[PDB]
RNA sequence: GGAUAGUGGCCUACCAUGGUUUCAACGGGUAACGGGAAUAAGGGUUCGAUUCCGGAGAGGGAGCCUGAGAAACGGCUACCACAUCCAAGGAAGGCAGCAGGCGCGCAAAUUACCCAAUCCUAAUUCAGGGAGGUAGUGACAAUAAAUAACGAUACAGGGCCCAUUCGGGUCUUGUAAUUGGAAUGAGUACAAUGUAAAUACCUUAACGAGGUUGGACUCCAAUGCAGUUAAAAAGCUCGUAGUUGA
RNA sequence: ACCCACUCGGCACCUUACGAGAAAUCAAAGUCUU
């Protein structure tokens, strides 16, 4: 598609809040799942906005938070945690179309496909 | 699309090495099981982790594998694909002078010429290991490789 | 009409309101026993002090997270391909989990009878 | 006792009443023909090879046949039946050991080559071996996955790309120009692992020996559930079966 | 006896600082990643 590649191990993957919930309440090993599909070392991360949003969810749905605050995902310190998870990831990946995005938000995925060179992952 | 820009990537590797197909598919799947079975470390040091260890680790390889480390060979999943590619004559036989430039290479690999220290090796996608012997052999004689030995300084990687 | 979720669904049914726990069923070697494995792993406070008809043994102070709900469950299998699988009931692999199984020997916990390779019935699951 | 060649209720008798059996016996019901190797810390793997094993059919029936040795299929007969040749008169004939056409009709390669082995039978040899083998056919299942490019020069328009709207990017690109090796393919002895013959078809060896789409010549991408509603609560209560049930 | 408060019985209702569901409504259909 005319997109010049320069991705190198370990892949940087932003995991969104929905994916985190999902993998938690269905017992899906998110870390190993990504290393499996990317077939290489992966650094799994979550923006501060995504994990904050989880924090609210965490008030009545305990379990996502702990996994989401795990070193496996390493925090990506965005400048705008206040912005919906969706917009957060979008504004972070818009300058760094480098990072792979794992999201359950088919709306966020659609608007990321626009940007050349953004691997997209999700759970069926 | 990612499908699209992928179908770009592949064509990139399509002479990032030299192929013409989906041997990129070959090497790919390889990388899978390599990782895969491997990544299924998991686990401990089960005397199994042991044999499998220095085992898959004895992937090395020459022209093949990594360099000196691991353990964690998923690095390969990064490489391998993007590394296992070279190694073999398909690659590491242009990067040795003889071959004027990939193309001007596979052709001799085939066309009788180009031989791995005794016996040709038409299988224009062998694999290299302890290479210093990858001469022409030839047995009036293999011309394209016998005089154009500008490889007389092919100190490359 | 079922002393299990009966009272675990009062602790459950409580900490969600938030408080200092309350009364429950009647006692049950089992009630008391889960209302043990709980405490012993944490979660709950101190099983309590009642004694009546069968109303005996305990109330039981709350304390701590314990969020949310003790798990009641209403079938019963176990072991190997099992236990691990019904460990999907769990609120996530990476620790957290606890599945208060029933183990041929001992009313035990997802690991507490993962112990000496045990199995059997599936009594419940905590936090 | 008699058969049985010779064991046996197997029968001649002769009588014993026996005994089988819920551990289900009598018994029933499952078209049932019917089922060997070894490694192996763990793993690695795998086998014998579409049943190692192993009873009952070779029109019907009968009786009979050989014999060391048949319930003799592929011996008879005779009988039946079919079922046939005919100078009238008589005088045939049962290849699930093959192939073949019908059919069946679901479903699959010439009525190849040799007994080259290695096995067969077999009489004092080297009989004969429908064994076996060899083929072909044959994605059959197929695989393989390797098949025009490497390079000489000029000539140069300026480029060509962007999302581009204008900006930007920067810059080879055409020769329907002039070089490359005695590139290589295909034929020729070439004996042949070699169907002692396939043994020239292999493997050689060589001898010789390169020509999808879209876009007007053009043009471009692969050779366990919401549950009121919105689809599913008998009036009302009673309750059995059932469901569960310190 | 009347009333008064106050209790505890349980009366039914009514109500939502709670839980719902797919929403109007619900102290249930609140109700165990939905």
């Amino acid at each position: 598609f005319e997109h010049n590649e320069a991705l190198v191990p370990p892949y940087n993957v932003l995991v969104d809040t929905n994916f985190l919930s999902r993998t938690v309440g269905a017992k899906l090993p998110l870390l190993e799942s990504a290393m499996d599909c990317l077939y290489a070392s992966v650094n799994i991360i979550i923006t501060s906005c995504v994990m904050a949003e989880l924090e609210k969810l965490g008030p009545r749905y305990r379990v996502a938070l702990m996994i989401a605050r795990d070193e496996r995902w390493q925090r990506l310190t965005c400048d705008h945690k206040g912005t919906y998870a969706d917009d957060c990831i979008v504004d972070r990946v818009q300058k760094h179309r480098i990072y792979i995005v794992a999201t359950n938000d088919r709306d966020l995925k659609r608007r990321i496909r626009k940007i050349p060179g953004v691997p997209i992952m999700s759970v069926q | 699309s990612s499908r699209l820009d992928a179908e770009l990537k592949l064509a990139g590797e399509f002479g990032l090495k030299n192929k013409k197909e989906i041997y990129r598919i070959s090497f790919q799947l390889s990388k899978i099981r390599r990782a895969a079975r491997d990544l299924l470390t998991r686990d401990e040091k089960d005397p199994k982790r042991l044999f499998e260890g220095n085992a898959l680790i004895r992937r090395l390889v020459r022209v093949g594998v990594l360099s000196e480390d691991k353990k964690k060979l998923d690095y390969v999943l990064a490489l391998k694909v993007e590394d296992f590619l070279e190694r073999r004559l398909q690659t590491q036989v242009y990067k040795l002078g003889l071959a004027k430039s990939v193309h001007h290479a596979r052709v001799l690999i085939t066309q009788r010429h180009i031989a791995v220290g005794k016996q040709i090796v038409n299988i224009p996608s062998f694999m290299v290991r302890l290479d210093s012997e990858k001469h022409i052999d030839f047995a009036r004689p293999g011309r394209v490789a016998r005089r154009n030995a500008a490889r007389k300084a092919e100190a490359s990687g | 009409s079922s002393v299990l979720a009966d009272a675990l669904n009062a602790i459950n049914n409580a900490e969600k309101t938030g408080k200092r726990q309350v009364l429950i069923r009647p006692s049950s070697k089992v009630i008391i026993k889960f209302l043990q494995v709980m405490q012993k792993h944490g979660y709950i406070g101190e099983f309590e002090y009642i004694d009546d008809h069968r109303s005996g043994k305990i109330v039981v102070q709350l304390n701590g997270r314990l969020n949310k709900c003790g798990v009641i469950s209403p079938r019963f299998n176990v072991k190997i391909g099992d236990i691990e699988k019904w460990t999907a009931n769990l609120l996530p692999a990476r620790q957290f989990g606890y599945v208060i199984l029933t183990t041929s020997a001992g009313i035990m916990d997802h690991e507490e009878a993962r112990r000496k390779h045990v199995s059997g019935k599936i009594l419940g699951f905590v936090y």
